[PDB]
């Protein structure tokens, strides 16, 4: 059971990873959601 | 003619003293501070637009 404990840290690990992956794919979603929000919001501001 | 006041008087050195202080209101400056606003107007917004 310790073997498969260190078994499901490596799957922890790997799912710790996912848990990476899944927040860069938000962190940069959320990123380039706010970064062309406020390029338009600029660009806005900039032609009145 | 009647009331005397005539239409018009030779030029006195009293009065050619006012004569002298008459000027033009001098705008030069400010056509040379237009001219320069407009000019910084222009070279800002030709790097201001988003390429």
């Amino acid at each position: 059971h310790q073997l498969n404990e260190i078994r499901k840290k490596y799957t922890m690990r790997k799912s710790t990873i996912e848990t990476l992956r899944e927040k860069l794919d938000q962190l940069k979603r959320e990123a380039r959601k706010d970064v062309s929000q406020k390029i338009k919001d600029i660009d806005d501001q900039i032609q009145q | 003619n009647d009331n005397p006041i005539p239409k018009s008087v030779p030029l006195h050195p009293k009065s050619g003293k006012y004569f002298h202080n008459l000027h033009a209101r001098d705008l030069s400056n400010i056509y040379q501070q237009c001219y320069k606003q407009i000019d910084e107007t222009i070279n800002q917004l030709v790097d201001s637009t988003s390429p």
